[PDB]
RNA sequence: AGGGUAGCGGAGAAAUUCCAAUCGAACCUGGAGAUAGCUGGUUCUCUCCGAAAUAGCUUUAGGGCUAGCCUCAAGUGAUGAUUAUUGGAGGUAGAGCACUGUUUGGACGAGGGGCCCCUCGGGUACCGAAUUCAGACAAACUCCGAAUGCCAAUUAAUU
RNA sequence: GACUGGGGCGGUCGCCUCCUAAAAGGUAACGGAGGCGCUCAAAGGUUCCCUCAGAAUGGUUGGAAAUCAUUCAUAGAGUGUAAAGGCAUAAGGGAGCUUGACUGCGAGACCUACAAGUCGAGCAGGGUCGAAAGACGGACUUAGUGAUCCGGUGGUUCCGCA
RNA sequence: UCUGGUGACUAUAGCAAGGAGGUCACACCUGUUCCCAUGCCGAACACAGAAGUUAAGGUCUUUAGCGACGAUGGUAGCCAACUUACGUUCCGCUAGAGUAGAACGUUGCCAGGC
């Protein structure tokens, strides 16, 4: 998930950019 | 037949080599000893036989050695069969002989008890031969 | 006979044509490869830049060089256009 | 003799046998010029040019598609080819043992095993590795390394 | 189902590394050797620091196997993983801090029939390490994979049969 | 070109051995109060000092024992051509490796002391 509220997610079987404020966040 | 002259493979299969020419490999050890000349390649069978025949001839023991062994096999696949399939099973060992090699070499004994021994010994190989003498090497530094 | 029995080996379509791709004396543009490897077996000097599988570039355009360096391992230089 | 059962069927003391001389499912017409990656056949002269039998993918290998290789008409415009000269990447032939691994005979000492003496040691054929002298082997070993070819030249001659 | 040294049974069908491969590349065979269908929140990034296996000898654990101890030791070690290539300023081994395993792009080159693949300086946004220059768009390199259609989950400068 | 710092050069530089010198270089060196730091340790790193010394490190001289370089000559191989089917031969290009000879105890740039 993110704090941008939006799903982006690298993973499968933490402070970075996420492209809706120009930030960095957590995600999550 | 037999192949007593084994060693660890390092690998069972092989592209052979088939002979072209060379010269040189002069005596060392010895004083006298047989110069292979001529068209073909061994087996170790053969070789084991040579010296049986060499070490008989010669009592008063007398020296020999074999300044060659075969690193390299011999393969040849069941009988009566279709060509194709994986290449085959291993039956020999060579020993590649250009002309001028020196199989056989001895020393102890006299001129002519070596060249009557060596001349028994190349009825029993393919090659052609010729008895030389430890004279000169091509080099000594 | 036919079939029996085995390997089956060969494993024999395994291609990825490496090797060279210019040559000295050669005009040359930026961004353009010169050589592909793997490890060092050249290494790079001025006006160069390599990648995340060795390969060679030019940043910058000029002329191809390579050179000697230690008695074992060479290496390329474009040096400038005129 | 007179009658019946009719084919996605009938009858069959059963053999896949008979069903108008034919039966692993009759016969005629119509769908129907069915389909065929297969064979076979393709009609009048000259002139100019001129191949291929390979790569890849293909429920594909005797077929197909694309790229190759040809032809024609435009366009580009000396860019192409051969040679000379310089430079250059790799590591074959060959040679070699410096790594990998193989190998022969010496030197061997680091030292052991028993049979035996001692009884604390002597150990008297075989040996590992220790260190080395010399001689050898290799597609999947290389301290090395040719000829040829390959890539480019604000280079030159021919075409 | 295809290959298929008649066909069948057997064996294989994709990808990575080597050799055969003829000193560029490419280059087949039911030719020869090995693997892969993952793993990591650190084994990544970055700033600092360091250099091993083996050998000799003395010493508890005495295959001189365990840690020690110096000396010799040009890489014979180790390199997440299979082999070739590579590495000692390290690409290996440890410590601090973080998490670039970012966003949008991309001239220009390789490769190739196509579809796909590969590499990429450089611009801008906004950040981690570091004093600063500078470095960072995953792992020393390459394999760790699956068109399209369809269905699903979330979002939205979209359309929505007057 | 005496010393020192920093650069370039295929180890012809090196490696082994021995001789000589230091308060101007550098080093050993005294110590750990502070900077800071050692996974145990001021050994290392680092900070503060300069008691002693040329022993070591490092510098200079000489050695060719080890390693790297290394021609010339001729050999193997091979591009082209003729014969030939001969584990081919003859002719014309080219030209290894190994090896002997010999070379080698570095060479130059910039600054600053001198
Ligand atoms: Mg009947
Ligand atoms: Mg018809
Ligand atoms: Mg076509
Ligand atoms: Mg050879
Ligand atoms: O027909
Ligand atoms: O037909
Ligand atoms: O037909």
């Amino acid at each position: 998930a993110c704090t941008e509220c939006g799903d982006r997610n690298y993973i499968t079987t933490m402070k970075k950019f996420c492209s809706r404020e120009n930030k960095q966040t957590l995600h999550r | 037949m037999l192949l007593p002259k084994r060693v660890k493979y390092r690998r069972q299969h092989r592209p052979k080599t088939t002979g072209r020419s060379k010269g040189g490999n002069y005596v060392t050890f010895g004083e006298f000893g047989l110069q292979a000349t001529t068209t073909s390649w061994i087996t170790s069978r053969q070789i084991e036989s040579a010296r049986i025949a060499m070490t008989r001839y010669m009592k008063r023991g007398g020296k020999v050695w074999i300044k060659i062994f075969p690193h390299t096999p011999y393969t040849k696949k069941p009988l009566e069969v279709r060509m194709g399939a994986g290449k085959g099973a291993v039956e020999g060992w060579i020993a590649v002989v250009k002309p001028g090699r020196i199989l056989f070499e001895v020393a102890g004994v006299s001129e002519e008890v070596a060249r009557e021994a060596l001349r028994l010994a190349s009825h029993k190989l393919p090659v052609k031969t010729k008895f030389v003498k430890r004279e000169e090497l091509g080099g000594e530094t | 006979k036919k079939g029996v029995s085995s390997t089956k080996n060969g494993r024999d379509s395994e291609s990825k044509r490496l090797g060279a791709k210019r040559a000295d004396g050669q005009f040359v543009t930026g961004g353009s490869i010169l050589y592909r490897q793997r490890g060092t077996k050249i290494y790079p000097g001025e006006n160069v830049g390599r990648g995340g599988d060795d390969t060679l570039f030019a940043k910058i355009d000029g002329v191809v060089k390579f050179e000697r360096k230690g008695r074992d391992k060479k290496q390329v230089s474009v040096y400038a256009v005129a």
